[PDB]
RNA sequence: GGUGAAAUUCUUGGAUUUAUUGAAGACUAACAACUGCGAAAGCAUUCGCCAAGGAUGUUUUCAUUAAUCAGGAACGAAAGUUAGGGGAUCGAAGACGAUCAGAUACCGUCGUAGUCUUAACCAUAAACUAUGCCGAUUAGGGAUCGGACGGCGUUUAUUUUUGA
């Protein structure tokens, strides 16, 4: 799973993602989310609420498998982060697979 | 020996030197179009290549990476350009 | 040396009354499994039995180390020995199965030289009937008929692509067997020779052979097994 | 002075080796610098190979063969006589001994 | 149960007979270990803290 | 401006108990008074409440631990051995 | 007394011969090693306990094991010959060949030699220090 | 039993020896070499996981980013020190048996710290190739370990190309 840390940081500097969680859940209403990532310690009802909100959206999902302090790292950020949604792939192929 | 005529060598004696110690240096590589089986198209392949070359028909693999030259599909063929 | 003796029998100590303890003992002949040729393998000694101390108790957990040689009636089979274990005893017989194999000292010894390469690898197995027995194997580097180079070694990588194929084929072979089964393929060496046949690519490896074999844990007596390959 | 070139050890490219214990005083030396010596021979010396061969119960029979490897350090290895004193040019030759195959 | 356990594992407050409601390591830092089972006439050997 | 040279936090004893018990205390002292992360929530707010006792001061978790840290090495060696054991032996 | 069996047929022993430096030891057995036949060490023929392992000492303890094993009925022996092991010099003694020229001269037959001497793989320390014995 | 030869010690309250079974701690024989790896000290049973390194191959990339270093810093055998666990084997100190004119020793039977491991100190060795590091040039030869390239055959496999 090394390849998703190159990906995500070219989406970064390319396309256009939302961090967070309330935003997260904003995006989701709207229906033109493309992929959201869940850390690993994030509580399990704030999860399994989640994966709901995809399955009547149909978009997929990607457990991603350290904490939530490594997934903000992961985005060049300097703070912890949870959740996230592309909004869209920028020149990057996160969504091929 | 002790009387050498050193800017004329042979042309046998320069190809066994190391690639970088003969009197110029020069490259032993080169270049060679693959015929692959399935289409009659024709791409330019390099003798050391270091990764998997695709064919832009059919999706066909062409050479497998190793230490020194590529070694080419058994079902191809090539000439040197 | 007689007149060494200072403290003799001890503090305070007495003659004995009774000698000569062989009068009251008794012979057995010993038998074989099935898949071996020749049964009798020879005699055995024990007290007579009496009261308080019967004497089937005392021939219950007895092995014996036989000569494959004698057992298949050849001289091929001279460096590897078995040992039987009794189970039950009949009338004046006791009744063995399959209990272990191992090398002689010296064959052992000669198969080993200088200039070569020695390969070693061990597996535990279990078969149908539940028998938990583990299993040794060795192999040898083997020289080329024109060879110049004084030796012939082989890199520490094609030795454990050798050592992952030796593992292999023993799971495979013992997977689906019995123990009777299993015994008859260990007096011709099949393990050995389809060994040396897959692992022809990697090196040529002479000399495959099974060093020894010893079973872990046995399941209920189950006697009717027992005569089944016995008495036949 | 240096008496020899590979100052008796031949132990050259590495720092450290295990050692080993003497086969008869058992003191510690160096692998590489023990006298080893390999040894074949017959389990029963030769006068006595016709009695066990006339007693067997196996028709013609081989009786089998021992085989140890010695191992001594320097102090014990030239007062058994395993290895003695040879001249200033004469030390440098590592060929074996050539054994006598004629025996007079 | 002490009898669904293979051999090598450590717990705390064993009983010593069925019912009992622990006895056995129950301080600080202390553990017991299983060593080996006899299915048959069921009985488990155990190691205490003591040794 | 560091106010010791070696005394450190158990400056406290002034000059008493002798300087080889001082410095045994000490070892213990300072890995109690410290602030670890918390393994659910991931912030830097653990302390230890009771002897045996940690709890997070923002997410309200509770866990018991060592008397003087979070884990001991003898528990965490134990997971590991029982992780082992039980997937490799059922699965 | 002894085993019923057809004058055609024999039956087999096992000798044990322990011979280290310092004593020679001949051990019968039956085919397992359960029950001892016969056992007499070099020590009890010679008296001066520096020729326990002399050669001629082994001579005189396998011949009467011969005479004492004779009418019990065996008639053939396995040989077993082992040196000190372990630690040990792992060469037999002196007496470990003498004797076994004995049992065949006094007549009782022979089959399957071997060595039974019992090595490590790797070894804990051994007596003696690093400096050896220093005589 | 042990020795050049003996003694102390253990033994019919069955020693030593024989076969089967169990527990504990240490160590990895033979293969093993004028052979491999690491900055040195050092490193040898199997397999899984984790990060690192040299050489070779290259019609990839950067463009002087380099050499050696007073003070300063990381690692540093064995013995020794501070706290727990462990303590089979060997064995400083110590107690006996012989030897000797004497024997607080060499030889023999016992044996504490130590020998092993976790967390911290110590910074010395004939730490040796008694030979500092970078670069250029100077003579003949045959072996060997790792990578690449060329070639006639033999061997062999669901076999070719590869491997020996
Ligand atoms: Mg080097
Ligand atoms: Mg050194
Ligand atoms: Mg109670
Ligand atoms: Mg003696
Ligand atoms: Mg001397
Ligand atoms: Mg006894
Ligand atoms: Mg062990
Ligand atoms: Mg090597
Ligand atoms: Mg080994
Ligand atoms: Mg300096
Ligand atoms: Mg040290
Ligand atoms: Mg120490
Ligand atoms: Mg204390
Ligand atoms: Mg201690
Ligand atoms: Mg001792
Ligand atoms: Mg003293
Ligand atoms: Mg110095
Ligand atoms: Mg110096
Ligand atoms: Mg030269
Ligand atoms: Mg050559
Ligand atoms: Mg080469
Ligand atoms: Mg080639
Ligand atoms: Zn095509
Ligand atoms: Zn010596
Ligand atoms: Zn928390």
């Amino acid at each position: 799973a090394q390849s998703i840390g190159a990906k995500l940081a070219l989406v970064i500097k390319s396309g256009k993602v939302v961090l967070g969680y309330r935003s997260t859940l904003k995006a989701l209403r709207s229906g033109k989310a493309k992929l959201i990532l869940i850390a690993a310690n994030t509580p399990p009802l704030r999860k399994s609420e989640l994966e709901y909100y995809s399955m009547m959206s149909k978009t997929p999902v990607h457990h991603y498998s350290g904490t939530n302090i490594e997934l903000g790292t992961a985005c060049g950020k300097l703070f912890r982060c949870s959740t996230m949604a592309i909004l869209d792939a920028g020149d990057s192929d996160i969504l091929a697979d | 020996v002790l009387a050498v005529d050193l800017l004329n060598p042979s042309p046998a004696s320069e190809a066994r030197k190391h690639k970088l110690k003969t009197l110029v240096p020069a490259p032993r590589s080169f270049f060679m179009d693959v015929k692959c089986p399935g289409c009659f198209t024709i791409t330019t392949v390099f003798s050391h290549a270091q990764t998997v070359v695709i064919c832009q028909g059919c999706t066909n693999v062409l050479c497998q990476p190793t230490g020194g030259k590529a070694r080419l599909t058994e079902g191809c063929s090539f000439r040197r350009k | 040396v007689g007149k060494n003796k200072r403290l003799s029998k001890g503090k305070k100590g007495l003659k004995k009354k009774v000698q000569d303890p062989f009068t009251r003992k008794d012979w057995y002949n010993i038998k074989a499994p099935a898949p071996f040729a020749v049964r009798d393998v020879g005699k055995t000694l024990v007290n007579r039995t009496t009261g308080l101390k019967n004497a089937n108790d005392a021939l219950k957990g007895r092995i014996f180390e036989v000569c494959l040689a004698d057992l298949q009636k050849d001289e091929d089979h001279a460096f590897r020995k078995i040992k039987l274990r009794v189970d039950e005893v009949q009338g004046k017989n006791c009744l063995t199965n399959f209990h272990g194999l191992d090398f002689t000292t010296d064959k052992l010894r000669s198969l080993v030289r200088k200039w070569q390469t020695l390969i070693e690898a061990n597996v535990t197995v279990t078969t149908t009937d539940h028998y938990l027995l583990r299993l040794f194997a060795i192999a040898f580097t083997k020289r080329r008929p024109n060879q110049i180079k004084k030796t012939t070694y082989a890199q520490s990588s094609q030795i454990r692509a050798i050592r992952r194929k030796m593992v292999e084929i023993i799971q495979r072979e013992a997977a689906s067997c019995t123990l009777h089964q299993l015994v008859s393929k260990l007096i011709p060496e099949v393990i050995g020779r389809e060994i040396e046949k897959a692992t022809q690519g990697i090196y040529p490896l002479q000399n495959v052979h099974i060093r020894k074999v010893k079973l872990l844990k046995q399941p209920k007596f189950d006697l009717g097994a027992l005569m089944a390959l016995h008495g036949e | 002075v240096k008496k020899r070139k590979n100052n008796g050890r031949n132990k050259k490219g590495r720092g450290h080796v295990k050692p080993i214990r003497c086969s008869n005083c058992a003191r510690c030396t160096p692998k590489d610098k023990a006298i080893k010596r390999f040894t074949i021979r017959n389990m029963v010396e030769s006068a006595a190979i016709r009695d066990i061969s006339d007693a067997s119960v196996f028709a013609e029979y081989t009786v089998p063969k021992m085989y140890l490897k010695l191992q001594y350090c320097v102090s014990c290895a030239i007062h058994g006589k395993i290895v003695r004193v040879r001249s200033r040019e004469g030390r440098r030759n590592r060929a074996p001994p050539p054994r006598v195959r004629y025996n007079k | 149960p002490l009898s669904s356990v293979p051999e090598g594992t450590v717990v705390s407050n064993v009983e010593e007979k069925p019912g009992d409601r622990g006895a056995l390591g129950r301080t600080s830092g202390n553990y017991v270990t299983v060593v080996g089972h006899n299915p048959d006439e069921g009985k488990t050997r155990i190691k205490l803290p003591s040794g | 401006s560091k106010r010791t040279k070696k005394v450190g936090i158990s400056g406290k004893y002034g000059t008493r108990y002798g300087a080889s018990l001082r410095k045994l205390v000490k070892k213990q002292e300072v890995t109690q008074h410290a602030r670890y992360t918390c393994t659910f929530c991931g912030k830097n707010s653990v302390r230890r409440t009771a002897v045996g006792i940690w709890s997070c001061k923002s997410c309200k978790k509770t866990m018991a631990g060592g008397a003087y840290t979070v884990s001991t090495p003898a528990a965490a060696a134990m997971r590991s051995t029982l992780r082992r054991l039980r997937e490799i032996t059922e699965a | 007394l002894g085993p019923q069996v057809r004058e055609g047929e024999l039956v087999f022993g096992v000798a044990r011969i322990f011979a280290s430096f310092n004593d020679t030891f001949v051990h019968v057995t039956d085919l397992s090693g359960r029950e001892t036949i016969c056992r007499v060490t070099g020590g009890m023929k010679v008296k001066a306990d520096r020729d326990e392992s002399s050669p001629y000492a082994a001579m005189l303890a396998a011949q009467d094991v011969a005479a004492r094993c004779k009418e019990l009925g065996i008639t053939a022996l396995h040989i077993k010959i082992r040196a000190t092991g372990g630690n040990g010099t792992k060469t037999p003694g002196p007496g470990a060949q003498s004797a076994l020229r004995a049992l065949a001269r006094s007549g009782m037959k022979i089959g399957r030699i071997e060595d039974v001497t019992p090595t490590p793989s790797d070894s804990t320390r051994r007596k003696g220090g690093r400096r050896g014995r220093r005589l």
